[PDB]
RNA sequence: UUCAUCUAGACAGCCGGACGGUGGCCAUGGAAGUCGGAAUCCGCUAAGGAGUGUGUAACAACUCACCGGCCGAAUGAACUA
């Protein structure tokens, strides 16, 4: 196939900046900078007028070119990701043991705590990774609040507690206990 | 297909060259026997024909050497938008649409739309619902073989959508937190187009 | 097996003029059977319904109002019998879910509306009064393995001796939509959002608030919060049952 | 407890543990002596769904006489009647016959050669001449 | 107990799922084709089977 | 004062059983042998055919009364003898009732009809008579609208 | 012993009508569970004022052994069963056939008595003439 | 390769309708769109099958074809090696 020339459009705001190097892309809003290697990717950055950035590649195949938009999904989720942020809210379910969340420290590393999970008495600590925010958010019952600007990193933590609270040997179909992403979108509201 | 859409085009011709003042009706949350009901009142009066926006939009356009007065109409047809054809009172129109309402039913994911209520009300309902009145968490007490409410409570706020529980008790007492009919934005009269209002 | 068992209590003067009953004495003679509930031996039971006229219904709070839970208390009905209600194991709600103020409060209404629904579909038409309702006083609350349980009327007594409080409307008021409005004190009907700070009721103000704060000192084993509170819940103790855990001190306070 | 139509003791209870905890009693409370247990034998009963295709034959051990015969279902209000008393073995010819002949439709000549009611005088089976 | 529509939420995590005629895994969004290879990415799915 | 309302699938000039009452009607404080008396008198001359049964409780009075049905009354008119469940399983209907018969249920059912012109409440009325299957007037039930579209089958819309 | 045999030998098992106090829900495991266990509904009905069936079955001898705990775990506990013997159903499929549907229980019939292994037909017990 | 849909708005996407006659004929205890045999009709039609699924014992309550709102240029299906 071979596409010449194939390119994506990166709309910039106001409030956003980009420096992009090689493959270092940086990007810089009013809640901070987001930065990311893309050395993996093998695409063209261009500065149209400073608020239009196309990406394009040349000869490039239907596998190397359908990476183009991910790279465009990308940098827009930074672009967004610096200016609305991306929260996600979690909700506990429970049938009959509620599970009993704390937030505790072991060598300062911020562990988040699940005890009594389905009466069970261990403890399980996940590390919360740099730059992800922990609430418990009154008015909704049994909801905690994750936050963070880049979206693999809230995503990523927010999943880990997911899968270490998996029922086994047992009908996942009857035991729905666990802890469920319920929300995803951007912290900021209606934005 | 190209031939029943200029059937239609066809069909919009004819309307368009029997009747000289028409409605411009707002089909926002219309359903469907509520458009029978609507179609058998207008019966003799108006006729009743809505379709694709851009054929509405396109056939004009072959239209518009002998019809070039719908220019003006033009700017108003937008969104869900129909075409009611009638020669008869202003008045007397408007609100016959407007009046026939229906108490539609909440379906679990609606959106509430404001705040809804329940009273400290005789049920007159057969005991065996009470566990459908238990599941959303209503304090209930049974006399005269009949549920009746202990206290007023806001079940929930305006804005967050009804679940389907909700949804349940809602249809139990006939409580219905919709009111859905026909709507009319616009009115093309001789050539002179105005809102409805 | 169903062997009545003999159970012998005296009583003072306030308690028995407050007995709407056909009888005359000061003393009272309780013969109750151990029936088994398992559905399978619904046989000793129905021998066992015939020769009383109460019958002592134990519902789980946790499980709730289960099959066979109705299956009986329907041939305890069909026989007219009038029944008591009684929940146990409140400590496995107070310990497994801890449902802290209103989760308590409501799932009594639950099961207690629940079982309000039985009475009122099988009561036969010549009592047809057999409905059961905790501010009748025919509901406690109290926990069977501990050996510990309360009573409205015996609890609507205790206030008085300090507040003052009228006894009469108050065993209906403290169900239903009734808020004792704390910082105001009114027996209000209504929240009517106090203002701001929506205002509470009574039962949860007054019954269930030193009970919950005891277990915080107790199964916690939290040593620092057991004297002070009970002299002030005028309890007396022994020379050396003080020195008891959690998950046994709770047994012998309460 | 009681016993079966073919001589056995046939226990019932209510369900399925009752019957274990009740006999538990029996080898070690109630009787007190160790035993066995099998599922009851359902009684059944035997009949023709047809009507003797062909006529049956049989030879003496002497050889010198033969009997004819033919087999046919007999209804089930017949069957009904017979258990329930409505045609009595202790009634007489000419009176039997009338009710059944009257009222279940048989044959008046037929049901008057009735030889005997089987087995017991008194059973569901029949033989007319 | 849960609630009607955290049951739905969990369950749309849980149940809502298909199967693979050859590999068995969980992963449908809506798919009509498997991600594993061991199974050569085969179209043969069904919906897991719902409790009841 | 609530006008309670209902309806039935017992078959005319037979006795409605109060077992497919007694679970709707005997709830609310009815003796069903009175009211399913009723029953079998709004459903006298309608025998052999199943039909619908309107009820209007006015305070405890069952007015019973057969929704006129398309199906139900043409089937009354072929002649057939009432058709008892034991007889015979999904006997067919085949009688040769007129169409100007059917213009008088089409005047019975143009209230409960859409049609702009009494023929085409005929065509819909006969739909569902086509959905039966019999014959009418020794012609393909579906031909009538087409008929009736070519304008042979004239109706007095009055 | 021989006529028997040529007019299409059948046996006849007892049926009980059995009679159900079941709520709403549970209702539809019988259905479910009786054509498991070749149960025939006879009718339903409803108590006025309660909500619980009660729904009349015809239910084999045969398949009734246990019934009820499947029954009451098909139920979650909730249906309760009224059981009794009513009248006797005639078995469809051939008692003769040794691998046929009424042949096995009749085999093992055969294996409870200590008669044969084959059953006796027509062709024994009849002198061809 | 073939056959298609397409600014007279292709496909995806978010939302609405998805009727009435009608519990279509009949059966099974009961069957109402959905255990089944049967007809694949007509009116309003923007368009709706006597019904593609969740569904109850039946109900019922959902839901999809079917068609319409919002956006705009290509897209679908079956076959080849
Ligand atoms: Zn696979």
């Amino acid at each position: 196939m071979k596409y010449i020339q194939t390119e994506q459009q990166i709309e910039v705001p106001e409030g956003v900046t980009v420096s992009i190097k090689s493959r270092i892309v940086k990007v810089v809003g009013p809640r901070g900078t987001l930065t990311k290697n893309l050395k993996h990717i093998d695409v063209t950055f261009t500065k149209v007028n400073n608020q239009l950035i196309k990406v394009a590649v040349h000869n490039g195949g239907r596998k190397h070119v359908a990476a183009l938009r991910t790279v465009k999904s990308l940098v827009d989720n930074m672009i967004t990701g610096v200016t609305k942020g991306y929260k996600y809210k979690m909700r506990y379910v429970y049938a009959h043991f509620p599970i009993n969340v704390n937030i505790v420290e072991k060598d300062g590393a911020k562990f988040i705590e699940v005890r009594n999970f389905l009466g069970d008495k261990k403890i399980r600590n996940v590390p919360v990774r740099d730059g992800v925010t922990i609430e418990f958010s009154t008015n909704v019952k049994d909801e905690i609040v994750l936050s963070g600007n880049s979206v693999e990193d809230v995503s990523q933590n927010a999943a880990d507690l997911q899968q270490i609270c998996r029922v086994r040997n047992k009908d996942i179909r009857k035991f729905l206990d666990g802890i469920y992403v319920s929300h995803k979108g951007f912290i900021t509201e209606d934005l | 297909i190209r031939e029943k859409k200029a059937e239609y085009f066809a069909k919009l011709r004819e309307y368009l060259e029997e009747y000289k003042s028409l409605f411009v009706v707002g089909v926002d949350n219309v359903s469907s026997q509520q458009m029978h009901e609507v179609r058998k009142e207008l019966r003799g009066r108006a006729v009743v024909l809505m379709g694709k926006n851009t054929m509405v939009r396109r056939a004009i356009r072959g239209f518009l050497s002998d019809l070039p007065d719908f220019e003006k109409l033009l700017p108003f047809v937008k969104g869900n938008v129909g075409f009611v054809f009638t020669n008869e009172p202003l008045t007397e129109i408007k609100n016959v649409i407007v009046s026939n309402r229906v108490a539609a039913p909440a379906r679990a994911g609606a959106v509430a739309p404001e705040d809804i209520w329940v009273r400290a009300v005789n049920t007159g309902m057969e005991p065996g619902k009470t566990s459908f009145f238990q599941a959303l968490g209503v304090p209930t007490k049974i006399a005269r073989g009949t549920i009746e409410i202990v206290s007023d409570v806001k079940v929930v706020d305006a804005g967050n959508k009804v679940g389907q529980s909700e949804a349940s008790l809602l249809n139990l007492l006939n409580i219905s937190p919709f009111t859905f009919g026909l709507t009319v934005v616009q009115v093309y009269d001789n050539g002179q187009v105005f809102p409805s209002s | 097996k169903s062997t009545a068992i003999s159970l012998y209590s005296e009583m003072s003067d306030e308690d028995v003029k407050e007995i709407k009953q056909k009888t005359d004495g000061n003393s009272f003679l309780i013969n109750l059977i151990d029936s088994p509930g398992h559905v399978d031996f619904s046989s000793e039971v129905t021998a066992a319904l015939r020769v009383t006229d109460g019958a002592l219904v134990v519902v789980d709070t946790i499980e709730g109002v289960c099959v066979q839970t109705e299956t009986v208390l329907r041939q305890a009905l069909g026989e007219r019998i009038k029944p008591v209600v009684v929940i146990n194991k409140v400590d496995r709600a107070l310990l497994e879910l801890q449902v802290s103020k209103e989760d308590l409060y409501q799932t009594f209404a639950r099961t207690v509306e629940s079982v309000n629904v039985i009475v009122s579909t099988y009561a036969d038409e010549v009592l047809g009064d057999v409905q059961v309702y905790p501010a009748r006083g025919t509901v406690a609350f109290g926990s069977g393995l501990h050996g510990w349980a309360f009573t409205i009327r015996q609890f609507a007594t205790r206030y008085a001796k300090k507040f003052g409080v009228d006894k009469a409307k108050m065993m209906d008021r403290l169900w239903g939509d009734s808020f004792f409005n704390p910082k105001t004190k009114k027996w209000t009907n209504k929240d009517t959002d106090a203002e701001g700070k929506p205002l509470e009721r009574a039962f949860n103000m007054f019954i269930l608030d030193p009970i919950f704060r005891l277990f915080t000192a107790i199964m916690n084993f939290k040593k620092d919060e057991i004297p002070v509170l009970l002299e002030k819940l005028e309890i007396v103790l022994k020379g050396d049952e003080k020195d008891l855990e959690g998950k046994a001190l709770l047994k012998v306070v309460m | 407890t009681y016993m079966s139509e073919s001589g056995e003791h046939i226990v019932a209870g209510t369900g399925e543990l009752h019957l274990e905890i009740c006999l538990q009693d029996l080898e070690h409370d109630h009787a007190g002596v160790p035993l066995k247990i099998s599922p009851p034998v359902v009684a059944y009963r035997e009949t023709v769904e047809s009507e003797s295709s062909q006529t049956a034959l049989s030879k003496s051990p002497n050889k010198h006489n033969r009997i004819y015969l033919k087999a046919e279902p007999i209804d089930e209000e017949v069957s009904l009647a017979i258990e329930n008393g409505i045609i009595n073995p202790r009634d007489d010819f000419k009176a039997r016959a009338r009710i059944m002949a009257d009222d279940y439709g048989w044959d008046v000549t037929d049901a008057r050669k009735i030889w005997c009611f089987g087995p017991d005088g008194n059973g569901p089976n029949l033989v007319i001449d | 107990i849960i609630e009607p529509s955290l049951k739905a939420l969990a369950s749309k995590y849980n149940c809502d799922k298909s199967v693979c005629r050859k590999c068995y895994a969980r992963l449908p969004p809506r798919a009509t084709n498997c991600r594993k290879r061991k199974c050569g990415h085969t179209n043969q799915l069904r919906p897991k089977k719902k409790l009841k | 004062n609530e006008v309670k309302y209902l309806y039935l699938r017992a078959v005319g000039g037979e006795v409605g059983a109060s077992a497919a009452l007694a679970p709707k009607i005997g709830p609310l404080g009815l003796s069903p042998k009175k009211v399913g008396e009723d029953i079998a008198k709004a459903t006298k001359e309608f025998k052999g055919i199943k039909v619908t049964v309107q009820l209007k409780i006015q305070n405890r009075q069952a007015a019973a009364s057969v929704v006129p049905s398309a199906s139900s009354l043409v089937i009354t008119a072929l002649k057939e003898p009432p058709r008892d469940r034991k007889k015979d399983k999904n006997v067919k209907h085949s009688g040769n009732i007129q169409l100007d018969e059917i213009i008088e249920i089409a005047r019975q059912m143009r209230d409960k009809s859409f049609g702009r012109t009494l023929a085409s409440v005929t065509k819909e009325i006969l739909g569902t008579a086509q959905s039966v299957g019999c014959r009418v007037d020794f012609k393909n039930p579906h031909d009538i609208i087409e008929g009736i579209n070519a304008g042979e089958i004239e109706i007095p819309e009055n | 012993y021989a006529g028997f045999l040529l007019a299409d030998p059948k046996i006849q098992e007892p049926v009980f009508l059995v009679e159900i106090q079941c709520p709403e829900q549970a209702v539809g495991g019988i259905y479910s569970v009786l054509n498991k266990k070749r149960g025939q509904v006879v009718s339903e009905e409803q108590r006025p004022g309660t909500p619980l069936f009660t729904v009349k079955a015809y239910l084999p001898v045969n398949e009734s052994f246990g019934f009820t705990g499947e029954l009451r775990q098909a139920t979650g506990g909730q249906a309760f069963p009224q059981m009794v013997f009513d009248h006797w159903s005639t078995l469809g499929s051939d008692p003769l056939d040794p691998t046929s549907k009424a042949g096995e229980i009749v085999l093992a019939a055969r294996k409870r008595h200590g008669m044969k292994e084959e059953v006796p037909g027509w062709q024994e017990y009849y002198d061809k003439l």
